[PDB]
């Protein structure tokens, strides 16, 4: 019916903590596997935090909010989904203040928000710039994701794809450096070939197939148009104004039936159909064409002058229409080649996340020391800053710092080493030695500096990770009454 | 701390469940290892019965209750497609690897440390094969020991000597010019009405349907085989007309009028017969796949022509390569170009049915292995053995190197891994010890199935050492040590190579399972 | 197959019942091995609490519910009677010996084969112990390392330096010129009203009952000790008479005549006092075990005598051999030849009671160790540690050879057994391997109780190898390897020697148990 009081906040903690305890060991290169029992006996031993919670059906509303936020994190950022849930769960697992001490949530939220502003201030001090102009330096960063993948055979090609494709979409003239992989870097699979034939196309691609030979095979100046008896006459006139301009290809938004394709085939042009509105806007920017209301209102200006060429070359038992150019019309297209669909699927998702890494690094050329170094470094600042924190908020303020130790805690647990012994010595290193280094080795299990090991992560990934974990913990703590109602 | 309709084993019980499943699957398949091993029955529920020791059939066709064990069942499907053997021993090593890992995990050792020991022992284990592999040139005697080593593990030791010479010669018939061996060049045919030991090779193809008419030649020593795909039976009107009748008699006139579509073409077969060497001491054969009227079978038989009907597409492609005549899709464009040439073409007579044989071909680049058995399940049993015996000789020729058997490599690699220290950390020494004792399950199980003591047999072959490269294995008949090279017991290189890479990958991944969550089961 | 009112376990499950009991008793005592090990409580039910780590006390005084486990408790009693140490390590090796044997017995191995391997591993392990033992001379610097190693395992690392110097000096006072030693020469006293760290030595002896008169001397710097056993209280008529009276006062008048036999003997005591150095700056002490009359005590008190009465048989025994005064059973034969001599003789007053001390003796061949503590159970805990510390210094002195500790001998012997091929039977090496792994439980448990990883500690000490004598042990504070001979950790030769003889015999006999029958239970 209705649940209120401390029962609500104590329940949301157990829910978010339970979801975090599942994926504690799926962090780092030693990500432990999880066996999901399907109702039909099917089993998948995946170790991805997203796919695990995606398939696990939950009933608690608080656990759903913790999952949906990680999903939204996965789209905006291609990394850090597992760390958001572990930190958000660990930040909430400190229930000593909520129940035993009877601290109001508004007091803790004042402490969590104060720590978030200080946690962000501590990361930017330990940051390090990047020489993004160097292709080998940025290549050393993208190799962290290429490891243990099928694209490791030609990783140099895999980085050059994502690195240039993002830079082509990178619009630095407007200042904010807006990047949109899904909008301006459309990716499509091409049957046949191999991973080595994967290249970038400087324009828009149309996956429609050629049904009849009466079409333009090669044109230097693509004129791209953009827009039974009674059916014949109404179609005979709408097609007349199109052919009057002598086009090279007609890309209409809505469908082109058989009789409409008949008159278009008399003009010997490629028949394209079933395209969306935004796609037409991208087609127009590819060649400078004009979208018109109806075929009746077509004018001589409706041309794709300036484009490179039109081509309907058959590649691997499939025709492909290209309106590409030898310039940069605010977009690109990744033509992923592969001898089979099994290899094509892996390279698609692999290079997609690789573009997200370069997207975050290029939005701000500032990295941070991973392997628990950033967490233990930030925790040292709050523990020192809390000494001057006059008030009762000092106790939960310090607890947030110790909650960040979970990241090196899980990395040490998966390696099999002593968690207390290394974490104790790890915290001492950040006190005396520099905080920008002395993290954790995820492969060896012992301590190591991050200057000697290139585990440097982006800054925007950690900022949105801590900001989302704190805002998620602040969210569920503000929930004090779960009620029904339609 | 849990949600409704959800369950998860957060502690190490997830490993105890997966480790228990592998031990259970180990105890099942260990009884069918080798020739002395027992057989397993496969009841389909509807009443069918199938006996087989092949681990892939006991994992692909059979159904398993445990969800975790079904994962290892899919691995055998992968192990079979790459090498064609080693699916049973792959499951034993996984169970014994996980068994030894559970012994150390109970002592507080992390699973990830054990997997690093397997990766180090595996890389050392692969190098040991390169040192002991014998790159003996492929000959008849060498392949007999290899095919005997494979076929004895699927039969009652009586069809081994019979099937060995047949399986060896089948590959040698297609193996020449250093070409990659293709198994599509050998077709497998089954026949009832005879015993099991009557299996023998056929130099050419064999067809189901043959000539059915009294006026046919029982054997054609030579003929110009004509390949065709045109039906010489009652068909529809192929011209700009149709069927319109007013009674049963007027309908019969349309049959006489429609039959003229074939009667002009049936004589066309008689024309090319008389045309291309129609004189004495010659013959002619038709292998038209489609149906043929008894009139055309009755007409051409008077001219001394063996005509066949109702064949398969695959047989027609093989028939063209054996003879040389290209398929004619329409009798109107007949010519000598559509003809071939072959030797003795006779008819094998069984108790009830009869089969066509096209032996003595010129250049077919293909043969057929005629299987005979009294029971239905015995045919499927022998077929699975020959397919495994063919891949055994294929791997021996495709990969010219072979290695010993009888667990001699496992006994040797176990001693090699013990004399090898890590290079990444010290605790990996435990994983190497688990890998060493895991490989010994094969010589242990072979002693159990043969009825000998598990410990006495292993200690003898493991204690046997000398100041020279010496092999040693289990003697299934005596139980004493045995040098596999001195008796003709050889395995493949790719089998043992894929075994170490397969067991290490799956035993690793099963150990990395930290929790088991029900996805709404 | 059994009679009513009884039960029988026919199959091998009877052996698993005994293996499970030893495994359980192993997990109980492993937490109290070494100094860093935890303590166990002994609730007597009546209300007495007792804390101790001594495995002999946790098995002898603690009654065990399981029938099988009570047998091993009786062996710990026998182990403590010979050497007085190693009872805890004895049970841990028995638990691991039977644990490792079950791994091979489950594979179909007979128990009798494993036991024959233990007999072979024992002889090899016993011969290797002769090489590791150090036959150096026993000096105060060495016995302190033995006493510290023995006392640390029974105290809170605070009474180490307190009881170490007392335990060592108590032994050196009772051995010279290679004389046989006896721990009964050392008396163990207990007193309250002082902190636990107030333990110290007493060169002389402590007596229970003190003098009773106000004019007594609190300290006698010199006196002749007169041993007596005559009741100086009112006694019966010593002549052939009775009680010939007419009232109560006449009966009392005869009691005066009955006291003439005792009162005159008090004058004989005063006579020899004045004769044997009754001058100034001298004294005299009487230690008569029996009672003394109050009026007679007034006579001796005024003469400066410190008298004692109502003593125990144990006090008079040590008082004789210490002071030399011969017991006079009748004052008629009083003479100065029966007199002893001693130095300072004083009565230290405690808050509640008092005790007489006879310190400053020349060579009494008997001493006393005075323990002080606030509680009752704390005194019993310290009494057990001193007896275990004295017996440890006794064994090192009698058996001049000592061996390193911290599991360095177990790690070295285990490496020797693994480097030992079969010599009695081929399958016997499986028991030798089980014996090797059983010895490694000692360093494993020391790593657990110290809080370090069980596997990392054992692997580091095992990796220590060089071209020279190298014996490393478990550093409880560091966890790294540690040469036990360098830091000052030394165990006895009889302790490790009796462990191999005790562990093998019991682990053997428990393995030979085939059935468990009820003898009318």
């Amino acid at each position: 019916k209705r649940e209120s009081g401390r029962k609500v906040q104590s329940g949301n903690i157990n829910a978010a903590k339970t979801i975090a305890d599942i994926i504690r060991t799926c962090l780092g290169p030693k990500s432990m596997m999880k066996m999901l029992l399907d109702p039909m006996g099917g089993i998948v031993m995946t170790n991805d935090g997203n796919a695990i919670l995606r398939e696990i059906q939950v009933q608690h509303p608080a656990a759903k909010s913790m999952i949906e936020i990680s999903r939204t994190q996965d789209e905006e950022v291609g990394d850090g989904t597992t760390s958001v849930i572990i930190l958000a769960g660990e930040m909430l697992s400190v229930a000593e203040h909520f129940l035993e001490q009877q601290m109001h949530p508004t007091v803790v939220i004042s402490a969590y928000r104060k720590a978030l502003d200080d946690m962000i201030s501590t990361l930017k001090k330990i940051s390090i710039p990047v020489d993004i102009s160097d292709s080998d330096m940025m290549l050393n960063i993208i190799n962290s994701s290429i490891t243990t993948k099928a694209i490791s055979r030609w990783s140099s090609l895999a980085c050059n794809i994502a690195l240039d494709a993002v830079k082509m979409v990178q619009f630095e003239e407007n200042g904010r450096k807006e990047i949109d992989i899904k909008k301006y870097a459309r990716v499509e699979k091409i049957p046949g070939g191999i991973i080595e034939d994967s290249c970038v196309l400087r324009g828009v691609m149309i996956n429609k197939d050629v049904t009849h030979p009466r079409m333009r095979r090669y044109i230097k100046n693509p004129r791209i148009v953009l827009l039974l008896q009674m059916e014949e006459e109404y179609i005979q006139q709408l097609c007349e104004d199109i052919i009057q301009l002598k086009p090279d290809v007609v890309i209409t938004e809505k469908g082109i039936s058989d009789l409409a394709q008949h008159y278009l085939m008399r003009a010997n042009i490629t028949a394209i159909r079933r395209v969306r509105k935004t796609d037409n806007n991208r087609i127009a920017r590819a060649c400078g064409a004009r979208i018109v209301s109806r075929p009746e209102e077509l004018r001589e200006d409706d041309v794709g002058t300036g484009a490179g060429l039109l081509e309907i070359k058959k590649i691997g038992d499939e025709y492909f229409t290209f309106i590409t150019d030898c310039k940069d019309p605010k977009a690109c297209t990744i033509l992923l080649r592969g001898a089979s669909k099994e290899i094509l699927s892996e390279v698609e998702r692999n290079l997609q996340d690789a573009m997200q890494v370069c997207r975050n690094v290029l939005l701000d050329p500032q990295l941070v020391p991973g392997g628990g170094a950033s967490e233990m470094a930030v925790a040292h600042a709050l523990t020192e800053k809390s000494k001057a924190m006059t008030g009762v908020e000092q106790w939960p303020y310090r607890a947030v710092a110790q909650a960040l130790e979970v990241i090196p805690r899980t990395l040490i647990q998966n390696c099999g080493a002593s968690t207390i012994r290394l974490l104790t010595s790890l915290r001492a290193k950040h006190t005396q030695e520099n905080c920008e280094t002395w993290g954790v080795n995820g492969e060896t299990g012992t301590l190591v500096d991050m200057k000697e090991l290139g585990i440097w992560e982006p800054l925007a990934v950690k900022l949105q990770t801590y900001k989302t974990a704190v805002e998620t913990a602040v969210l569920l703590l503000r929930i004090d009454d779960i009620v029904s109602g339609h | 701390t849990l949600n409704p309709k959800a369950e998860v084993a957060r502690a190490q019980a997830a490993l105890a469940v997966n480790i228990s499943a592998a031990r259970g699957l180990q105890d099942v398949l260990r009884t069918n290892l080798g020739p002395k091993g027992t057989m397993k029955m496969l009841v389909s529920g509807a009443g069918d019965i199938k006996l087989t020791k092949d681990g892939n059939v006991l994992l692909h066709e059979m159904q398993i209750q445990h969800p975790t064990a079904s994962l290892i069942a899919k691995v055998a499907t992968a192990q079979d497609d790459i090498t064609g053997d080693g699916t049973t021993s792959n499951v034993l090593i996984i169970g014994e690897l996980l068994k030894q890992a559970d012994l150390y995990i109970s002592e507080g050792l992390h699973p990830r440390i054990i997997t690093e020991g397997f990766e180090a022992a595996k890389e050392k284990a692969l190098q040991f094969l390169e040192e002991v592999k014998v790159s003996r040139e492929m000959d008849r005697e060498t392949l007999i020991d290899v095919a005997r080593t494979s076929l004895r593990t699927k039969v009652h030791a009586e069809l081994a000597d019979v099937l060995t010479e047949a399986v060896v010669d089948s590959i040698l018939a297609i193996k020449k010019q250093d070409e990659p061996i293709d198994l599509f060049m050998i077709e497998i045919m089954e026949m009832k009405h005879k015993s099991e030991t009557d299996t023998s090779l056929i130099r050419g193809l064999v067809l189901d349907h043959g000539a059915r008419h009294p006026d046919m030649k029982k054997r054609v020593e030579d003929a110009y085989i004509l390949t065709c795909n045109v039906s010489l039976e009652y068909e529809k009107t192929e011209v700009n007309s149709g069927f319109f009748y007013k009674s049963a008699e007027e309908r019969e006139k349309l049959v006489k009028a429609e039959r003229k579509f074939i009667e002009d073409r049936v004589k066309k077969i008689i024309e090319l017969k008389r045309k291309v060497c129609g004189d004495s001491d010659k013959g002619f054969v038709v292998i038209n796949q489609k149906g043929i009227d008894p009139f055309s079978l009755d007409a051409l038989s008077k001219e001394g022509i063996v005509a066949l009907r109702r064949a398969k597409r695959r047989n027609m492609e093989r028939l063209t390569l054996a003879c040389g005549g290209v398929a004619l899709n329409s009798f109107d464009d007949l010519s000598p170009d559509c003809l071939g040439h072959a030797g003795l073409v006779y008819e094998y007579t069984l108790g009830e049915e009869k089969f066509t044989f096209i032996e003595k071909c010129n250049n077919p680049r293909s043969v057929t292995l005629l299987i005979k058995g009294p029971n239905k399940h015995t045919l499927t049993q022998i077929k699975d053995a020959v397919r495994d015996g063919l891949r055994a000789v294929k791997n021996a020729i495709d990969d010219g190197c072979v290695v010993p058997g009888a667990g001699a490599v496992e006994v040797a690699m176990a001693e090699a891994l013990i004399k090898h220290k890590p290079s990444v950390k010290g605790r990996a020494q435990l994983g190497v010890q688990a890998f060493a004792d895991a490989l010994l399950i094969i010589p242990k199980v072979l002693a159990q199935n043969s009825g000998f003591d598990l410990q006495e047999t292993l200690v003898k072959i493991q204690a046997e050492h000398s100041e020279s490269g010496q092999l040693v294995g289990v003697d299934l008949n005596t139980g004493e040590p045995m040098v596999a090279a001195e008796v003709g017991v050889w395995d493949n290189y790719c089998v043992k190579k894929q075994l170490l890479h397969s067991c290490t990958v799956i035993a690793t991944n099963i150990l990395l399972v930290d929790e088991i969550m029900r996805a709404g089961m």
